[PDB]
């Protein structure tokens, strides 16, 4: 299950498969902290 | 209690019973083996101490038994 | 004890009541009887001299040469007691700040490091004794560097320090020294850092 | 974290007048004269501009994606 | 003659120069500087039950806040990194072993005795001496 | 004068070696050490008296205490034969 | 670490310190040691004459 | 506060004219001098010190 992620420090595209990944890291910088990016589907919010 | 780490957290009474059974088995083996009198007396005193702590861990004049973490056990 | 005539009179009374003892050795044997009942004479003597060395005002030292200054300190204490008895000085008033001292982070951390390092040195000594006993002698003496290096167990120190800081349970019976930092807002955090 | 759009009490829109007030009061002009020039008569509005603190500018430095 | 406002002008400089948490920082700095050596000197050295052998303690020092990666090597660690990863913001401790054989010392060996947690913004912390635009970039 | 010392359940054999190494450091007057496998957590010390036992048992690991009293030799032969 | 079949003396090396033969049964379930033969009466009971370690029922 | 070395303070106090306690007894004519709670000597005048 391939998915995209955003690095914590540099905020760049990292594509990785956690289920099989053993060494979770951004390739550009050794950071082990990554975000899961927001989906592109529209979302509805009440303006209360 | 099955701890969140996946390790069984035994109740204090169960642990104290295990100690009592172990001491009793050692005493029986030593008696069957003809152990010296002093060893048998010491084991008898140890069994008495374990029993009196199991019945009451706050009994006056004894050092209360302690858990692995160092906390005092809770007994009957 | 002092030079005051009433002080020396009270001390004359005490000395008359204490004429039973004769020399220092008799006092040592008396304390040995006090501390080690039913034991051999030499054992009680030695283990009572040990108590005199390192349980009677250790801050003066633990050397057998430290007798005289310890005696002077005890005499001054007795003089203070008898002066209070005569009404020449008032009570201590321990609520006064001069008698209060704060235990900062460094002092407590020093105590924790002391106990952890004591455990560590015990473990190291045990490990080297085991290694010499079981490997042999020519092994240890051939490569002292390896024999020392592969016998240290840093996890023993790290685990105890980390657990003591995390739980807040401190050696010597102290509890609640380390608390979870309050992060509700600016004032709460800063106030928690000064308590 | 940013200037509110309307005064909490009466509802008059004062969201656009904050930067003008800050600039003129920094330049040296009397704050009460600046407020009166902007047309904020009731002190309910004047409170909102006088007591506001700009805090959007120091949280923008941390990003979450 | 001075007025209470003039005294206030002097008063605020004390907080400006010292801060509000001096009690922790100064105590921890003094501990790091001297208390470790004092405690090491108190024990003197190891006395193993081995014939004609003894170990004497030397100097002690603190390294830098690091972390030993399991599938990797030691790398620098930062407080925001430690907070998220549930790690311990600590630095290794290095101590000198002086072997004494036949009552004679020889060349010492330095070993790692453990990790000591580091007080934030102390003189041994990585955040010490950094500017606002650097702290912001560090999170 | 034989004495009996109590140790932890599974390290009597290692404690015997520890005592045998410890006796050299201060040249203790200990004559022999017997740790039979028929008693769990108990070792037998040959010493002139209790004080030397106490001194030789201070820092050795897995050792908790020495039982008071002097166990008769007449109750030991069928262990060492 | 082994022990001789006859001497019952536990050996930490290949050669027994008292017997020339390297025969080593290793079945020393029991363990007895002696510091000084001249004074220890257990050694007199068992007839040993050399300080060190020994076994009983190998 | 944080502690300074004790020995330097003791030596400085000694150099100011304190006689050691081992020399003479605490005559009520003489002031007592305590350094961090331990008696270290005696002086003739306390206010001058
Ligand atoms: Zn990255
Ligand atoms: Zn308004
Ligand atoms: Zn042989």
């Amino acid at each position: 299950v391939e998915a995209v992620y955003r690095c914590f420090k540099c905020g760049r595209e990292v594509k990785l498969d956690l289920s099989i990944t053993r060494d979770l890291r951004c390739p550009y910088c050794g950071s082990k902290i990554l975000y899961k990016p927001r989906p592109k589907v529209p979302r509805r919010v009440k303006a209360i | 209690i099955t701890l969140e780490t996946g390790i069984r957290a035994e109740d204090d009474l169960t642990h104290k019973l295990v100690d009592i059974i172990r001491i009793n088995n050692r005493l029986k083996q030593n008696i069957e083996a003809g152990a010296p009198q002093l060893i048998i007396e010491d084991l008898w005193d140890l069994l008495q101490y374990h029993v009196t702590t199991y019945i009451n861990n706050e009994a006056p004049g004894v050092p209360p038994a302690k858990h692995k973490s160092g906390r005092p056990l809770k007994t009957l | 004890v002092g030079n005051d005539p009433e002080v020396q009179q009270i001390m004359f009374d005490n000395l008359e009541d204490a004429s039973d003892i004769t020399t220092q050795q008799e006092a040592l044997e008396f304390i040995g009887k006090l501390v080690a009942p039913g034991q051999a004479r030499e054992y009680r003597l030695k283990r009572a001299e040990y108590v005199i060395d390192n349980n009677l005002l250790p801050h003066m030292g633990v050397s057998p040469e430290d007798r005289i200054k310890k005696a002077y300190y005890l005499g001054m204490m007795a003089l203070k007691v008898i002066e209070l008895s005569l009404g020449r000085r008032p009570e201590d008033d321990k609520d006064h700040y001069a008698n209060k001292r704060l235990r900062l982070a460094g002092d407590l951390l020093k105590d924790l490091f002391r106990v952890a390092f004591s455990q560590l040195v015990k473990d190291i000594q045990y490990q080297m004794t085991k290694t010499y006993q079981r490997k042999g002698d020519k092994y240890t003496f051939g490569n002292i560097h390896r024999f020392i290096r592969n016998s240290i167990r840093p996890d023993v120190l790290t685990e105890r320090i980390e657990h003591a800081l995390a739980t807040g349970a401190w050696p010597g019976g102290r509890t609640g020294v380390s608390q979870l930092l309050d992060r509700t807002n600016y004032m709460s955090t800063l106030s928690h850092l000064r308590r | 974290m940013i200037v509110p759009v309307r005064c909490f009490t009466c509802g008059k829109v004062i969201g656009d007048k904050y930067y003008e007030f800050k600039r003129r009061v920094e330049a040296g002009e009397d704050p009460e004269k600046v407020l009166d020039d902007l047309g904020l008569e009731r002190y309910c509005c004047r409170r909102m501009l006088l007591s506001h603190v700009e805090l959007i500018d120091d949280i923008m430095h941390y990003r979450v994606y | 003659d001075v007025t209470p406002d003039d005294l206030w002008i002097v008063m605020e400089s004390y907080w400006q120069e010292k801060g509000l948490v001096r009690q922790h920082l100064d105590s921890y700095n003094a501990f790091i500087e001297r208390g470790l050596q004092e405690v090491v000197n108190e024990f003197g050295g190891i006395k193993p039950d081995i014939p004609d052998f003894e170990v004497k303690f030397g100097k002690i020092r603190v390294g830098e806040p690091e972390f030993q990666e399991p599938h990797g090597q030691r790398k620098p660690l930062y407080p925001m990194d430690a907070r998220i990863r549930n790690l311990t913001y600590a630095a290794p401790l290095y101590l000198e072993m002086i072997p004494v054989i036949k009552g004679v010392e020889q060349d010492p060996v330095e070993v790692r005795i453990g990790e000591l947690p580091i007080m934030l913004k102390s003189k041994v912390c990585r955040l010490y001496g950094l500017s606002d635009e650097e702290l912001i970039k560090l999170g | 004068k034989i004495f009996a010392v109590r140790v932890t359940h599974g390290q009597e054999e290692t404690t015997a070696k520890l005592i045998y190494s410890k006796v050299r450091t201060y040249n203790l007057p200990i004559y022999a050490i017997l740790a039979p496998s028929r008693v769990k957590g108990y070792i037998f010390v040959e010493a002139p008296n209790k004080g030397v036992v106490d001194e030789a048992i201070r820092g050795i690991r897995h050792a908790r205490g020495v039982l008071p009293g002097e166990v008769p030799f007449k109750e030991i032969e069928h262990f060492l034969e | 670490e082994k022990a001789c079949r006859h001497c019952h003396y536990i050996t930490s090396e290949d050669r027994c310190p008292v017997c020339g033969s390297r025969d080593l049964s290793e079945e020393w379930f029991d363990l007895v040691i002696i510091v000084d033969v001249e004074n220890s009466e257990i050694a007199k009971k068992i007839g040993a004459k050399v300080p060190g370690k020994y076994a009983i029922r190998v | 506060t944080t502690a300074v070395p004790e020995e330097e303070i003791r030596e400085y106090l000694m150099s100011l004219g304190i006689v050691p306690i081992e020399v003479r007894r605490p005559d009520p004519t003489l002031w007592r001098v305590y350094l961090n709670g331990v008696l270290i000597g005696t002086i003739e005048d306390g206010k001058a010190l």
